[PDB]
RNA sequence: AGCUGCUCCCUAGCAUGCUACUACCGC
RNA sequence: GCGGUAGUAGCAUGCUAGGGAGCAG
């Protein structure tokens, strides 16, 4: 606050005050240059203090709208990401078997817990111990959900490949034993 | 959180705009910020204006407001100048002593390492300051080498040559083995593993490390590692003990190290001794005789390059028990007869890039001249040993300085070991030049070596010097003289026995064309150490600071034992060298 | 949020009353608003008197009051002029350099594209101002093309001729293939799919893209797409390389492109070259010979 | 805070008023020094207020950043401090069953499995030298973890079973010494 | 990597309020 | 001599906002 119409006027008033104080002519001169510093002070009261508040207001508004601009950019980014995820995951599901299972519904609305049952192209078994392994996935082929599956890529908790000959009865205590058998849909 | 560079006072401030981001104390950091253009400081938090969307990076414009650092117009009414009292706000405020002379470290921080005076500063400033000079020097030029184009192969003409395109915008690096490239195989996923090759012009002749077949579109880059600040200074202070402490002398000695034994008498009594290592006097003989004098000790055979430690490995095959030897290179083809990666053994043969953190008895560091302050300090960072042994000699060869353009760096200031080697003199040397005849050894004694090298056998009368003028043609990064290839044109005629005098050359491409005309083998003057031939021919071809350099060419002269050819086109060495001279055909 | 038109300074202000709503910097936007009739500006929020039931749209009449922009009589006692210092209030205040010559951009912004001098302006102004010239050109005529009547069919005469009525109020586009119509089948729900036709007078001959039979009451419109802004300039800067970089020459050539080879000799050497194409000299021949010279 | 410039002016005004009240001369001449002294504590407690809060501002910010530095330096050394603390507690623990195996591992007897605790179940203890054999295994009994095990399957490092009576000092430099001496608990 | 509820500590802001000092104005 | 207003500083209360941590289901 130095380049306002009031700095000049206050400077002139104080210049007259100091000039006539060095002159020091009359008591009325002191009264006039005191009643001049006591009015030109109002000039530096409002000309340099209310405008000192407008700067605070303007800065507040500017930062607020900066924040809102960032808010409205993040929306575009999340929208793009979500739509891309939708359009890339859709690409895996539309087999012809989905069409065959939906076209035969009386209405077109099929339950959700039967879509993977009769359309999935890969099964994942998790077996806790060899006893359950023998009654579920014994041999290279097994049948679940009234289909025929063939086994490949058996793995364990540490996710290391385990061949089918290793899982005997006596070798069982030497395996990480949430074994995860994955199988393909034979035809 | 640590100590600053000049003052070593405990501090927490790191100059953001600086090359390697070192620690600086409050007053010390302020002295840097006003005495440089480095206007960024980075403490445990960043000193920037944290109000949204500001760009001010200088510290003076910043003021503290609340729990942050604010600019001019973003501050609250309550503020405080970060830059006050000539010391910028920072942790460890009172415990700062400041540095009286800071302009040295300002110059290093603003240095571009372009002229020789930059290196003079790099070696004249104080201990950790000159280590930082080495740090900044290296850091700069690895930031440089990848700023060149990428060598993308276009066509496969035949074996040993290819076609090379380079990316638009950035230039082509020199055509030598100085800039070692490295390749990866571009695939549908990423780039993986070709290996280190160096390219020259055919057509682009490629010198590959291993056998390999390339296709179209594969490109190589000049890779850099992650350069991490050293700990120890260049070398430990000198201390002369009363006696050989910690070591047990031998019982009897063989003759071939007698002149060496009366030498190891003194390197064993103090910790270090720079060795005036004149080329080919039994230098690795000197190294192995240390173990012959002290068998039970651990002797650390290292060098700046693997091809130099291979020289000490050669004489380990014949004189050293291999039961107690070790060859250390990480996962390049080298001498790999010893057991690989055996840390706690007596003889460890390795290169500074791979010496593991260990403790050993005595070290032998081959070629102290090819190395800078950096590796010569990281060796101390590797070993705090009982005795240090400095093989190499500044009058042999320095590392090739890429950024050194104006002025040459004198024998004095290659590295710290080069300091006391000619101010207080070398502690040590061997005078029996097992290689050179009297024609060369007396010439090189009166060259720089303090009139030192005594004759070995005889004046062979087989070394030739002849004066010429020559006209010079240079295109990209080379220099070819047709007429000086036209004087070897006719001298190899009357001799049916100088067919086997290998062609040495300052620039490899000139002799690469000569070998298309003649067919003699090649040789690089910059890395000529390690192999010596009885008969070699050579042309300086240039009067500037490449071949007429006294020590850069002393190596080319000194590797012949009976005969050598030196076609001199200069006045600098004609009146200075003396061989037998012939007329001009 | 981006760079303004003339200055390319980072900005957040967009002229509402302008044709294509481009970015403008504070001083740059103020220069636009005084040197045009474009008296609307639209930052991350709209600059309109937000007090209930106000009409004012010009920025100068607006003043900031509290958390909004206010008109003359709607303001609170504490206010501030949005239009001050010759730069309008907006984001990225200090990072504005302004443009010395803005009247070209004001001309393109006030242009109706009607005489030849407008097109001279379209190709005289600088790079992205002239990209904007093309943008605004195509924008004005695509807004124009729908402002004609709409070709509703009344009766079916026979094959290839029909009878067309047009709505009252707006005129008839010309009788050529210049304005390609497009129709959809009016149904009980909506209009779906006829195709692109062009009509001339018989009776009204209709030239349809495909074979189709029409009935009474179906109508055709001159559709426009959604014209988005461009990124790249009209063409890249010219650069002449030393040699044919990144291409492998051929081994042997056939005769019918020999006079063509000596031309691809140079185009392979640098980026781009304008091809003086007098009609029917072997032009698509000239293009296939590029592949004959460089097959891969 | 007394080293500020305004304090000098305040002191001069206070001395003037002290002289005035000690003389008690006028009514308005001293009133001048209520228009010139009551002001003297207006540019004094305005300048000596903000600096005093600035002091505590700097102190609080310094403490915050010191704590942040300590927090960054602590969570970057956990995998040395954990081991130091563990071994200090272990040597404070003072249990022979622990000290036995700790010393044995300090010279080489590292087990190759979890030490079983049942009266049955198998153990395998690497033994790299002979002096180590002297203390631990005597005849048929294996002393380890302050327990009594039974020696059964001594074997060399090239996977060849080596008999028990063979183990002696003179013939010791005849075997692949990293023995794996399987045993069972008492 | 959940939903609440209570409590402590630090800072910022606005408003309110209180008190003190200075200036202007008539009475 | 009073009042009022404009200022400045100090203080208190409370409300909001932001950050840290703890307890209970
Ligand atoms: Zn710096
Ligand atoms: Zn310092
Ligand atoms: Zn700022
Ligand atoms: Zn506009
Ligand atoms: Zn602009
Ligand atoms: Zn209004």
């Amino acid at each position: 606050f130095s380049s306002l119409p009031s700095y000049a006027a206050f400077a002139t008033a104080q210049e007259a005050y100091e000039q006539a104080v060095a002159n020091g002519d009359s008591e009325v001169v002191l009264k006039k240059l005191k009643k001049s510093l006591n009015v030109a002070k109002s000039e530096f009261d409002r000309d340099a203090a209310m405008q000192r508040k407008l700067e605070k207001m303007a800065d507040q508004a500017m930062t607020q709208m900066y924040k809102q601009a960032r808010s409205e950019d993040k929306r575009a980014k999340v929208t793009s990401a979500m739509q891309t995820m939708l359009f890339t995951m859709l690409r895996k599901l539309d087999n012809d078997a989905l069409n065959n299972i939906i076209n035969n519904a009386r209405d077109g609305c099929v339950p959700l817990n039967i879509i993977p049952l009769t359309t999935a192209a890969k099964l994942m078994v998790v077996i806790p111990d060899y006893n359950t392994y023998k009654n579920t996935c014994d041999g290279t082929t097994f049948t679940y959900a009234s289909a025929l599956w063939e086994i490949q890529q058996v793995v364990d908790a540490d996710s290391k490949i385990v061949q089918l000959s290793e899982i005997s009865m006596d070798n069982s205590p030497n395996l990480a034993w949430p074994l995860i058998v994955t199988a393909l849909r034979a035809n | 959180v640590g100590a600053c560079v000049l003052c070593n006072s405990q501090t927490s401030l790191r100059c953001g705009a600086c090359i390697r981001r070192p620690f600086l104390c409050c007053k010390c950091c302020y002295d840097h910020v006003i005495s440089t253009s480095h206007k960024l400081v980075l403490s445990v938090n960043p000193y920037v204006c944290n109000a949204p969307g500001c760009d001010v990076t200088d510290v003076t414009q910043l003021y503290l407001g609340g729990m942050s650092y604010y600019c001019k117009s973003h501050k609250p009414p309550i503020s405080f100048p970060l830059c006050a009292n000539g010391q910028v706000f920072g942790l460890y405020k009172n415990t700062c002593v400041g540095s009286d002379n800071v302009t040295d470290f300002n110059a290093i921080a603003t240095c571009d390492w372009t002229n020789a005076g930059d290196y003079i500063l790099a070696n004249t400033c104080t201990e950790r300051l000159k280590l930082f000079a080495a740090e900044t020097l290296k850091a700069t030029e690895e930031t440089f080498k990848l700023s060149y184009g990428i060598a993308t192969v276009r066509e496969v003409l035949s074996d040993r040559e290819l076609h090379l395109s380079w990316e638009v915008g950035k230039p082509r690096p020199p055509l030598n083995r100085n800039y070692v490239f490295t390749g990866y195989r571009v695939t549908k996923n990423s780039k993986v593993q070709i290996g280190e090759y160096t390219f020259e012009k055919g057509a682009v002749v490629y010198r590959g490390t291993t056998t390999y077949k390339l296709n179209v579109g594969d490109y190589f880059v000049l890779t850099s590692h992650t350069v991490m600040p050293l700990s120890a200074p260049t070398l430990v202070p000198q201390e002369h003990y009363v006696r050989i402490t910690g070591l047990y002398p031998t019982l009897n000695i063989s003759d071939e190290f007698s002149s060496n034994v009366a030498n190891y008498q003194k390197v064993g009594m103090q910790k270090y001794s720079t060795l005036q290592g004149p080329p080919g006097t039994g230098k690795s003989h000197f190294a192995i005789g240390l173990a012959l004098y002290y068998p039970s000790a651990r002797i650390v055979y290292t060098a700046c390059s693997h091809a130099a430690v291979d020289a000490l490995c050669e004489k380990a095959l014949k004189y050293l028990p291999i039961d107690k030897c070790s060859r250390i290179i990480p996962a390049v083809e080298c001498f790999d007869k010893f057991k690989v990666n055996s840390t706690l053994e007596q003889y460890v043969f390795c290169t500074v890039n791979a010496l593991p953190e260990t403790t050993a008895d005595i070290v032998v560091f081959d070629e102290i001249s090819m190395a800078t302050n950096y590796d010569l300090s990281v060796v101390n960072a590797r070993l705090r040993a009982k005795h240090y042994v400095y093989i190499g000699d500044p009058a042999q060869l320095p590392a090739p300085r890429t950024l050194l353009t104006k002025g040459t760096l004198e024998p004095e200031y290659f590295n710290s070991v080069c300091r006391l080697m000619k101010t207080i003199g070398p502690d040590m040397f061997l005078g029996t030049c097992r290689r050179c005849p009297a024609e060369i050894v007396d010439t090189v004694s009166a060259l720089v070596y303090d009139n030192k090298l005594k004759a070995h056998k005889d004046k062979s009368a087989q070394c030739f010097k002849m004066f010429y003028k020559g006209v010079i043609t240079h295109d990209v990064s080379s220099a070819i003289n047709r007429p000086q290839i036209g004087v070897v044109r006719e001298f190899l005629t009357r001799n049916p026995a100088w067919r086997k005098a290998v062609f040495i050359s300052p620039y490899n491409s000139q002799n690469a064309v000569a070998s298309k005309i003649l067919g003699l083998p090649t040789q690089t003057v910059d890395s000529s150490q390690g192999s010596e031939y009885d008969y070699v021919i050579f042309t300086q071809t240039t009067e500037t600071a490449h071949s007429c350099n006294v020590n850069r060419f002393n190596v080319a002269i000194t590797r012949a034992k009976v005969g050598i050819l030196c076609i001199m086109s200069d006045r600098d060495l004609y009146d200075k060298l003396q061989f037998t001279s012939l007329e001009i055909p």
